């Protein structure tokens, strides 16, 4: 929801999300929904974004309407920040448990230490039920099961109220007598030495001694109970296992890419060389969370968000099968209302008019090839 | 007589000398002045540096010593008319100081900006700096010290004490010259760049601020002007 | 021209320029001269120089005596800073258009973000004609052709003169009356409240209102004209394509390298092992823009700058052909006046007495091998 505001070129060349899937579109309270997919870290990572040496797999959502039960990069849990390598592809999986009823736009996002939020595609997920039914049980290594919704809440309230009461008692003890104007006049007109006299000093000594003694006793009591404690577990996690993708058999060279100002279409001329041993056909162009599809070649069945999906938004001048070894140059047009709705056309405002994206090539059998393209994006006005 | 034609000479000497200096650096900027280890660099810019440093030291010594030796011993028996004449002469000195400050701190300083932005810094003694750090800065320092000494030795208002604004106006801009040590150190050790706004240049900035003491100096000279011959007319 | 001043070891181990070529040595005004070559980023990059993560392909020259029409790293235009990888070799090409008559020493240089200028070999290029004939036309995406020499100059002059005139009018309006001493005396002796009176306040209100209104109107007018504008295009460019050099079939081990103080010669003992299947011979030693050649093995035909070229400056103790599989140790002496002219002998002043360079090995057929050597450089006095 915070996207459509970030720079178009920055959204185009940071992280490309694809093969996204959602286990459910509509869930009950306490029910789990799983979000899977892959993200590729673009090689032309903008210099204004710090390299993803410290990155966190986050979820874009309006507060804890879901709780993040688990999150994985590769196949291992990532509750801490992780190190990503530029040019690598990683698979991810986030498990969410529904907590608050409503219709929520859930994004998978990557927060980068010195670059800010990189928001992936967002999907509307409906939660039904009551928040009062939500439970978040955890079992500790000390053998007790607690609900994270209300665990320690009473203790927190008690201690805060107790210390607030002590402070209020101190202030009220001094506030029984007149406060401001008579005391000011006594201090000014001559030596005061009369508004602070025993047993005021005795009360202050009692307050100080009781405060120190109560702090010490409470610490000792909180040590006898909960004798086993550990510090907060933190630290960036290295060694994220990237995907071992095969080298693509399709090479694409971008010769000029243009978009009309104003307009809802982006045009580029590609020289595609087909290696391997099967006829290929261009089926998809993904630029920034927006999938332009050639409906005659590929159809989306993963329930991709409709406002981000252009079913027939990709038109290839010659999308006939490309025989192996053959090289041809085609004009590719990616047109959809999403290009203006998600403010991809506002790259004219950007100080770096370069685009990046993913091309998906499909053969007759159905297996697909992912090739990455990047080029300057030249506006056209006349 | 009052204000005489010493003001014309004060403007013209700086104008002519610095126009000739600009012509010289235009002729020998490239072509004996790009390569600091080339033999003609020594005869066209190192010799310039040596000669200008020697002449600056000699001129400063002679001028300051003469101004201090010819100091007015009997300042009490100075008539208001001669005091007005001396106030005008001191104002001419201040005009010369302002002109020299302009030439040093604006013209040749930004001129060194362009030079160092268009060529590769080759030494601590480039043609631009020879003209800026070691000619124009010493020249305005000499002029400012001379103006201060003239005020102290001829004007009873500026006698019987060291004027704080005048001392700041004269010494602060002088501190830009030893600040060149920070410039060279900050260009060779810090900041392998040619950023003109680099913090290695804040030494010039801070001590360039002290030239704002000209405001206190000038109200002091206004009061010195308006001592006996303040009018009448003025407030009348 | 700014070299011969930098540290000798820093010039030796940053970037090695070779295969340099110049399309022309003498050009007319508006004529193009092209500079080609390769540079290798040395593996032992000094720690005092920041890694070339942000580098700019620049031209060393006395101001815009040429204009940089184009510059390429790999095969793609690089008008912005680029990222280089240590140990990689890149090919470059700079196109220059002559603008100012004279004899100019043109260097190809690489500026590194945190290290400063790395100046390559410089060549004297003669420009003839008149600067008044120079034209720099560009065609905008709005369909107008302008000359960059004088485009917008009149508008700039007009606006600056207009605002300067407004300020001068304000000052002169206040300067018609006496300025300093009477006003000072009025302010001091009693309340002033007399030197600022209507219509002075009305004139000031008029000045303020006119300033704001003129700024707004001028901005709107400059918006109606030039309705299409883009911000400055900036940002480091990643993904520079390095050269795909074959692995050298020659391995060289440096056993001690010495230079006499004082002297114009550098001596080193190399153990050369010849792999592959052809007899090789040492033909060149390049250390820092200085090419020491063994004239009996290789001759320069690219018009390398004479003061940087030692035609017979390389003497090998046994430069007979090295049969494949054979290993031999030879004494190599690189001697030329350039070693002292370019202050390569002033490495004795450096805090890191290590050298690096390139050895070029040639077989009978003429094909060449580039091997990189680096070792401590020990001065010898007795
Ligand atoms: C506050 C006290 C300041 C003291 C420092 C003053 C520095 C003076 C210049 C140093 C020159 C140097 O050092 O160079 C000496 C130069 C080197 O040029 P050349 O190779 O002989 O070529 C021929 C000479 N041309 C290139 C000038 C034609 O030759 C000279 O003898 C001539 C120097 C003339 C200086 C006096 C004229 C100044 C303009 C007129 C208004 C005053
Ligand atoms: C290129 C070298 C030029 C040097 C020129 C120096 C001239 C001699 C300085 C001097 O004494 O002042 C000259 C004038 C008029 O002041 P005088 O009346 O001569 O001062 C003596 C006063 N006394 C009779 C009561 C003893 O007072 C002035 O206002 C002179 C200003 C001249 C311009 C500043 C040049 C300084 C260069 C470092
Ligand atoms: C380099 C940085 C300067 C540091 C700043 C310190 C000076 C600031 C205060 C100042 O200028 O006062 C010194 C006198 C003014 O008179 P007084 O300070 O009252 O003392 C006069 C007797 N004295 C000349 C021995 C000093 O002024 C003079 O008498 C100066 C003229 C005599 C010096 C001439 C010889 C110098 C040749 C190089
Ligand atoms: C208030 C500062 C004035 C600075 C003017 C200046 O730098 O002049 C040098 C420049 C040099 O350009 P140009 O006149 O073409 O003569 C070239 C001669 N060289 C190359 C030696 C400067 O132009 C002039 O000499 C005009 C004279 C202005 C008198 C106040
Ligand atoms: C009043 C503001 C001063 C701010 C100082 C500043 O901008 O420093 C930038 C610099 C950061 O260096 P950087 O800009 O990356 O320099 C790049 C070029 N090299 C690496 C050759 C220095 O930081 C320092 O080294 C400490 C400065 C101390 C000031 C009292
Ligand atoms: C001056 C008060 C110091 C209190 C120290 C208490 C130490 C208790 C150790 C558990
Ligand atoms: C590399 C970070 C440099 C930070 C400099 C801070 C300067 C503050 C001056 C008070
Ligand atoms: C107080 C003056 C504010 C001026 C605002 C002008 C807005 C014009 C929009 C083009
Ligand atoms: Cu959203
Ligand atoms: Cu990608
Ligand atoms: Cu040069
Ligand atoms: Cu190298």
């Amino acid at each position: 929801h915070g996207e459509k505001s970030q720079a178009a070129f920055m959204r185009m060349r940071t992280i490309h999300w694809y093969d996204l899937s959602w286990s459910k579109e509509k869930v009950k309270i306490n029910e789990t929904v799983e979000i899977k997919g892959k993200f590729h870290v673009f090689e032309g990572w903008p210099e204004t974004v710090d390299e993803p040496d410290v990155a966190f797999l986050n979820v874009g959502m309006p507060g804890p309407v879901f709780i993040r039960k688990e999150s994985y990069i590769g196949g291992q849990l990532v509750p801490r920040s992780v190190r990503l390598e530029i040019g690598k592809t990683y698979d991810f999986r986030v498990v969410l448990k529904a907590r608050r009823p409503g219709d929520w736009h859930v994004h998978t996002m990557m927060n980068v230490q010195g670059g800010g939020p990189i928001i992936g595609p967002g999907k509307w997920i409906t939660v039904e039920g009551s928040m009062s039914e939500f439970r978040n049980p955890v079992t500790t290594l000390t053998g007790q099961t607690v609900d994270l919704e209300n665990y320690n809440e009473g203790n927190t309230y008690f201690w805060h109220a107790f210390w607030f009461a002590i402070g209020v008692a101190w202030i009220g003890y001094w506030s029984r007598r007149p406060i401001f104007i008579p005391r000011l006049l006594m201090v000014d007109a001559g030596r005061a030495d009369e508004l602070v006299s025993a047993t005021d000093r005795k009360v202050a000594m009692g307050f100080l001694a009781a405060t120190i003694l109560i702090v010490v006793m409470a610490m000792s009591s909180a040590n006898s109970k909960y004798p086993i404690t550990i510090p907060l577990q933190a630290g960036t996690m290295r060694g994220m296992k990237p995907l071992e993708l095969p080298a693509p058999t399709v090479s694409v060279k971008v010769e000029d890419a243009t978009y009309r100002v104003p307009g809802r279409a982006m045009r580029m001329k590609l020289t595609i060389t087909n290696h391997g041993n099967s006829p290929i056909r261009l089926g998809e162009f993904y630029t920034a969370s927006v999938r332009f599809l050639d409906s005659d070649v590929y159809k989306d069945t993963t329930g991709y968000p409709e406002d981000l999906l252009a079913e027939d938004g990709l038109s290839v001048s010659d999308n006939s099968p490309l025989a192996p070894g053959e090289t041809r140059t085609v004009d590719v047009t990616a047109s959809d209302a999403a290009w203006e709705v998600y403010r991809l056309s506002d790259i004219i405002y950007d100080p770096d008019s370069r685009f990046a994206g993913l091309l998906f090539f499909f053969d007759a059998t159905g297996n697909r090839q992912v090739v990455q393209i990047d080029a300057p994006l030249i506006p056209s006005f006349m | 007589l009052l204000d005489k034609k010493w003001l014309t000479f004060a403007l013209a000497i700086y104008t002519v000398f610095y126009l000739w200096v600009r012509w010289y650096e235009g002729v020998y900027g490239w072509s004996a002045g790009l390569d600091s280890f080339a033999p003609e660099f020594e005869t066209y810019w190192m010799n310039f540096l040596y000669t200008e440093i020697v002449l600056e030291i000699v001129t400063a010594s002679i001028l300051w010593g003469y101004l201090w030796k010819t100091r007015d011993r009997n300042l009490a028996a100075l008539t208001p008319r001669e005091e007005l004449r001396r106030n005008f002469t001191h104002l001419v000195w201040l005009v010369a100081y302002a002109w020299a400050i302009y030439w040093g701190a604006s013209y040749f300083t930004e001129q060194d900006g362009t030079w160092h932005q268009t060529i590769v810094r080759d030494t601590d003694f480039t043609p631009s700096h020879i003209i800026e750090f070691y000619l124009s800065y010493p020249i305005y320092i000499i002029t400012g010290f001379a103006a201060f000494i003239y005020a102290k030795t001829r004007l009873p208002f500026f006698a019987k004490g060291i004027s704080l604004p005048y001392l700041v106006l004269v010494v602060g801009p002088f501190m830009i010259l030893p600040n060149v040590g920070l410039n060279e150190w900050g260009h060779t050790f810090w900041f392998m760049e040619e950023l003109f706004v680099a913090p290695l240049h804040y030494g010039f900035v801070i001590f360039g601020w002290l030239a704002l003491a000209v405001m206190g100096t000038l109200t002091q000279t206004f009061y010195s002007f308006a001592q006996g011959g303040l009018g009448q007319s003025l407030c009348e």
